[PDB]
């Protein structure tokens, strides 16, 4: 009942990111960790 | 933000260091390390006698 | 409710089986939907 | 708990530096002064929800009750350019103010942390030291030549070339405040990054000519505003903060140094509760030959500048 | 006795035979071995690294 | 809890230092993943000599 | 990606982020140049 | 990591609202717009070390190339007034300028935070409503009146007058942005204090006349300056705080709600990641008589200045 009715797909979530074994080439890097530091406080307050 | 520097920059330097005396290390052990020239039993020790 | 959950599990490129899904099971007032997840996640160990 | 009483808040540097002194949580009371279209500034400034107070005075009669208790004084006032003007009568008409108002803080509180801010200010300090001096109350140690602009611009030019952590950038910068003075210690950038010969020489000239470019910049609309007004803004929370006990209140400054055979001279000193504490020796130290070479490049018109300003300063009235 | 010996000797004690042998089939668990194992290596010199696989 | 801060950045610079020397040397753990890539095991005979 | 490759919840992360915790509170409980 | 482009960067609001901005740890980029002298603003900007971009355009040729990808859109361009002009024409001035630059922004980043400084803003967001409208892409979930500036002010007041903490007191704000058009609701503020009745009366005149009395204490010298920088600088900062998924930003505004008949209204809202989240509807419930009966005779003005403002907006061209 999926077949002859033209849904709109979905995009694949679940693909693997995996090397070419063989294949000589330098894959890149974006150029950078993505990870942030948690520091979040607020400036000191008024009166002091 | 209010978290300044941290550790220091002298200990990357020292960091920086070790893993360029590691890989020198590496680079030496890689390419002299098998060179032979002869094993020969040492059973003439004079200096013991003459 | 159970149509739109076999809808949206349908609706996926790479998704569980779907083995059965039954309305109203044994005089409940509930409905069952069956999904088998594949043999690779299974062996994989980790999940993403 | 401290007052700043900023003499001539109603020029262009006035009302920024106003509006960024007022919510800021050292200050607790702020005795505007202009000699006229100030009160504007103040009903201004009264509506915002911080809870420093403004108060108002025109005219020098009211100079009297303008620096009654206050702890640190900032006076930035001085005519920008106008078309056709010399260095003559621009210099006599903004050393002749800060006589005036030198002349009215020696009378009124000599123990406030002057903070002198007009241009050019290598010729000013040397003034306002003779003004004190004439009155017998002047005291080196509370006296400063904010000249923390060139800091932040070699700030920003260093972060901007080498991308680097701008939290982390700070750069010493020796010397005056007026092109070829500034000596930018490129070579003590925190944290240690390495330069070539052309980006050093590119860096320093950027800086010594980014006040030439921000004042051509605006086709003869003024001079740097904004960025001169943050600068003003970071000396006066510093200076408010060496008041309160801080103990590593380190800045840069153009104070009477004896670190050189200049009488005054701009580099890191630390400051404490009673005015100046120390001056970092340290700066002149390590130098290499380029920054050495321009040192003695700019100490003899540094020494001119020097000598106009207490020329000046002791002229017959 | 060559080192080689001592490698497949601390080899059948230091691992598990399992029947149904399977991979990793998304690499970049490989990349944080290879990275982990590197900074291992260069960094602390004093410690061994069990083959990575 | 003040000192969940301090050890956030302190982990991030590591991170960052990590990067700044890991990008110099991507060729390095380019060809040492591509060698576990074919060959299923990695002593450190094999790690050495790939460290050219 | 929106973080869609990710290996979340697997052997030695978890190994890992527990070392460098107990070193972290080692270091700072310890305490009491090197450190700026 | 957000982009804010103000449109009107050089006049007397957009400086220090520029530089304000300049200093908010949320800004990545900021996109300074005017007709004339903005690159000055720009070369002031520039010097100080702040991980924020300042880029300048000139004319409206670059004005596409100013609203590419930005993130938050910011209004205050218009000519404050001037001695012998009436409201007709003013009026028609700022109307056309702000016609203009929002057919730009609709033409350019529809997704954009507008938030409308030009006076009157009762007049002002039908027009811009009403322009967004003609183009079939109009968000009225992102699209602000900013009217911090009654806000802040009723604050300041009641910190003045009951003597409580300016840090915790906030005092909402109904009806409008001119005249008598403003209901502070000072029997809902936070921390609980009760007033008198000639004290509520002089708090509420002293709130509708705070505009009339810093453009008199000026003598003609303009409207006011550094408070409605202070006040936009704030919502600004809230919106932005409020676009990376904080989930307790609640801010006044005059926006599109549905409180009350009139079509525009001015009320307590809280932001979401998506613009306009919630309108807080409690603000109309629980009144007193006097708040009632000033609510019901702003209503006529406030739905006169709306039908002015949309009855311009579809006037033909």
């Amino acid at each position: 009942k999926m077949k002859d009715l033209s849904p709109l797909m979905f995009e694949d979530f679940v693909k693997p990111f995996q090397i070419n074994p063989d294949d000589e080439e330098l894959l890149p890097h974006k150029d950078r960790v993505s990870y942030q530091p948690v520091d979040l406080r607020a400036a000191p307050l008024h009166r002091s | 933000p209010m978290e300044t520097q941290i550790i220091s920059d002298d200990t990357w330097k020292l960091v920086d260091e070790i893993w360029d005396k590691k890989v020198e290390e590496i680079k030496a052990e890689a390419v002299i390390q098998i060179e032979e020239e002869k094993k020969k039993p040492q059973i003439l020790m004079a200096t013991h006698f003459f | 409710h159970e149509a739109g959950h076999i809808v949206l599990a349908h609706l996926f490129p790479r998704f569980d089986w779907h083995a059965f899904s039954q309305l109203l099971p044994g005089g409940k007032e509930t409905a069952v939907s069956v999904f088998y997840p594949r043999e690779d996640m299974v062996d994989q160990g980790y999940t993403t | 708990s401290y007052k700043v009483a900023v003499l001539g808040a109603a020029g262009g540097i006035g009302q920024p530096l106003s509006l960024l002194i007022k919510m800021s949580p050292l200050v607790s009371t702020l005795h505007l002064y202009d000699i006229a279209n100030v009160k504007g500034v103040a009903a201004d400034l009264s509506h915002c929800n911080t809870p420093s107070q403004v108060r108002d005075f025109t005219g020098p009669s009211e100079l009297a009750d303008c620096l009654k208790d206050v702890n640190v004084v900032v006076i930035p006032a001085g005519v920008p350019r106008k078309p056709g003007m010399t260095r003559d009568d621009l210099f006599n008409i903004n050393a002749n103010i800060v006589k005036t108002l030198v002349e009215a803080v020696a009378e009124n509180c000599p123990n406030a942390f002057i903070h002198i801010i007009s241009n050019p200010v290598n010729s000013t300090v040397p003034i306002a030291a003779e003004v004190l001096k004439k009155k017998g109350v002047y005291d080196p140690k509370k006296l400063f030549g904010v000249t923390t602009l060139d800091v932040v611009r070699a700030n920003t030019f260093v972060s901007q070339k080498k991308n680097l952590k701008l939290i982390d950038v700070d750069v010493p910068v020796i010397g005056g405040h007026a092109g070829i003075t500034i000596l930018p210690l490129l070579s003590k950038t925190k944290p240690s990054v390495n330069f070539t010969d052309e980006e050093i020489q590119e860096l320093t000239v950027r800086i010594q000519n980014a006040g030439t470019e921000v004042v051509d910049a605006k086709a003869g609309a003024g001079s740097a505003t904004l960025s001169m007004a943050y600068a003003a803004a970071r000396f006066v929370e510093s200076s408010l903060r060496a008041l309160d006990g801080d103990g590593d209140v380190y800045e840069c400054s153009f104070v009477e140094s004896t670190l050189t055979d200049l009488p005054f001279f701009a580099s890191r000193v630390k400051i404490g509760k009673n005015g100046l504490e120390a001056v970092i020796e340290s700066d002149l130290q390590g130098l290499t030959e380029y920054e050495q070479k321009a040192l003695e490049a700019l100490k003899v018109e540094l020494k001119a500048s020097i000598d106009k300003g207490v020329a000046f300063a002791n002229k017959p009235a | 006795i060559d080192t080689n010996t001592i490698r497949s000797a601390l080899h059948r004690q230091t691992w598990d035979l399992r029947s149904q042998v399977r991979s990793v089939q998304d690499h970049g668990i490989l990349f944080y071995q290879i990275g982990r194992a590197v900074a291992q290596n260069v960094l602390i010199s004093n410690c061994p690294i069990d083959p990575i696989s | 809890l003040s000192n969940g801060f301090f050890r956030s950045n302190t982990r991030s610079e590591s991170y960052q230092y990590l990067s700044n020397l890991f990008i110099s040397n991507g060729t390095l753990l380019d060809r040492m993943t591509k060698t576990l890539l074919k060959k299923r095991w990695l002593f450190s005979d094999e790690m050495k000599i790939g460290f050219m | 990606p929106d973080e869609k490759n990710r290996i979340t919840s697997y052997g030695f992360v978890e190994n890992d982020s527990d070392l460098v915790h107990g070193l972290l509170e080692v270091q700072g409980a310890l305490v009491g140049t090197l450190l700026f």
